[PDB]
């Protein structure tokens, strides 16, 4: 059932039934004051309706007001609800492809996972524990950062499926090879690592101060331009269809939203880049790795640190802390290429510069699979 | 610099189940 709005869009009226004391298999984060639909867990009701979306906001629940909600209260507010569900939503904008039949994937884990251990997770409630030799039941891949599954010999009636890491297969040892940068072809330079740990000042820094070698790949933005931009250079101003679109298209090395407003980074962005004989220079989150090296972007990504817990105190906000050192001990992907400690950001610059211009001179080993 | 895009590289809002 639909309904159109006098001054808004045109809203989306759902029923689906929930058990007491039972989840209906739907997750909500906060984008602003909204409430987003932001996954669809297999083996609850909500799946099974097929009536929630990822992308859905939700506006009402049984006549509530769900818009302005943390989602800590809606968590609180289904919990206590059950019968008839009937929800108001503003469809998703979002593309997903036509239904697919439910392919499962059995996989045998070669390492330990504890979600309460992992500060990524999206849903803790969701996450899912398993040791080495454990099998897991791949129901799920949509989200290749967070994959759907049942634990074989999990004795509690699930019903649920849990997240677990979407990890690439990686070997014990991966073939490697010399590849030399050519001189006007500059390999991307790419930053990451937690947040406050300078590394947005670092680029900056050589964004300013060597501003002739160095270039930013143009993002692309839903926002509507405006007056001193120029839809060239500032962003690649797009409408939201086009830029959901090329994110099904895998056109995006890394997404996100703001405002109400999407923003990204495009391949072809940096492509553009690097053909220029300028460095591209580009933070990412550790979750957008993946996207970036299988592409033939031949980046080379750096990671940015900070000290150890004792002289993180001596330089010093308690919340902070805590949190970088946290991410530190996840650091062990290892999909960089060198790490920087950064105590002093000019100490923490040169090194980065050093590594940087080291490109033109010496050759550097990247997985084989680049060259092949 | 372009402020919205270094926003977009905090991490992602937590998730909730319900």
């Amino acid at each position: 059932e639909s309904i159109g709005q006098y001054g808004g869009e045109t809203v989306k009226i759902v029923r689906i039934e929930k058990a007491r004391d039972i989840p209906l298999g739907a997750t909500v984060r906060n984008e602003m004051d909204s409430v987003i639909i932001s996954r669809i867990v297999k083996g609850g009701a909500a799946e099974k309706s097929g009536l929630l979306h990822e992308g859905d906001e939700v506006l009402e629940i049984n006549g509530i007001e769900i818009r302005g909600k943390d989602v800590n209260e809606v968590f609180d507010l289904l919990s206590d609800m059950h019968g008839t569900l009937t929800f108001v939503l503003i469809p998703s904008q979002q593309i997903k492809p036509p239904p697919a039949k439910e392919t499962v994937i059995h996989v045998k884990a070669h390492f330990d996972y504890d979600p309460s251990d992992d500060p990524y997770v999206p849903c803790r409630e969701l996450g899912l524990s398993f040791q080495k030799g454990d099998i897991l039941h791949v129901i799920s891949q949509e989200d290749p950062n967070w994959w759907q599954a049942y634990r074989e010999g999990d004795e509690d009636n699930q019903p649920l499926a849990g997240l677990v890491p979407g990890k690439e297969e990686i070997l014990t040892y991966e073939e490697m090879s010399l590849y030399h940068q050519p001189a006007n072809r500059k390999r991307p330079i790419i930053l990451i690592g937690p947040q406050n740990c300078g590394q947005n000042e670092l680029r900056q820094r050589l964004m300013n101060k060597e501003k002739d070698r160095f270039a930013s790949a143009v993002p692309h933005t839903t926002r509507s331009r405006r007056d001193q931009e120029v839809a060239g250079r500032d962003y690649h101003f797009v409408s939201r269809q086009a830029f959901e679109a090329d994110i099904a298209a895998g056109k995006f090395i890394e997404h996100g939203e703001f405002e109400k407003n999407l923003y990204g980074t495009s391949i072809d962005s940096v492509r553009q880049v690097i053909n220029s004989g300028k460095i591209c220079l580009l933070s990412l989150r550790t979750q957008s790795l993946k996207t970036l090296r299988n592409s033939d972007l031949k980046p080379y990504i750096i990671f940015i640190a900070p000290p150890s817990q004792e002289r993180l105190r001596a330089l010093l906000e308690l919340r902070e802390i805590i949190e970088k050192t946290r991410e530190m001990e996840q650091n062990n992907g290892h999909y960089f290429d060198t790490a920087i400690v950064n105590s002093d950001l000019d100490k923490a610059y040169q090194e980065l510069l050093r590594l940087i211009n080291k490109l033109d001179t010496e050759p550097q080993w990247v997985p084989s699979t680049w060259l092949r | 610099p372009r402020l919205e895009m270094d926003n977009v590289l905090k991490p992602p809002p937590e998730e909730r189940l319900i």
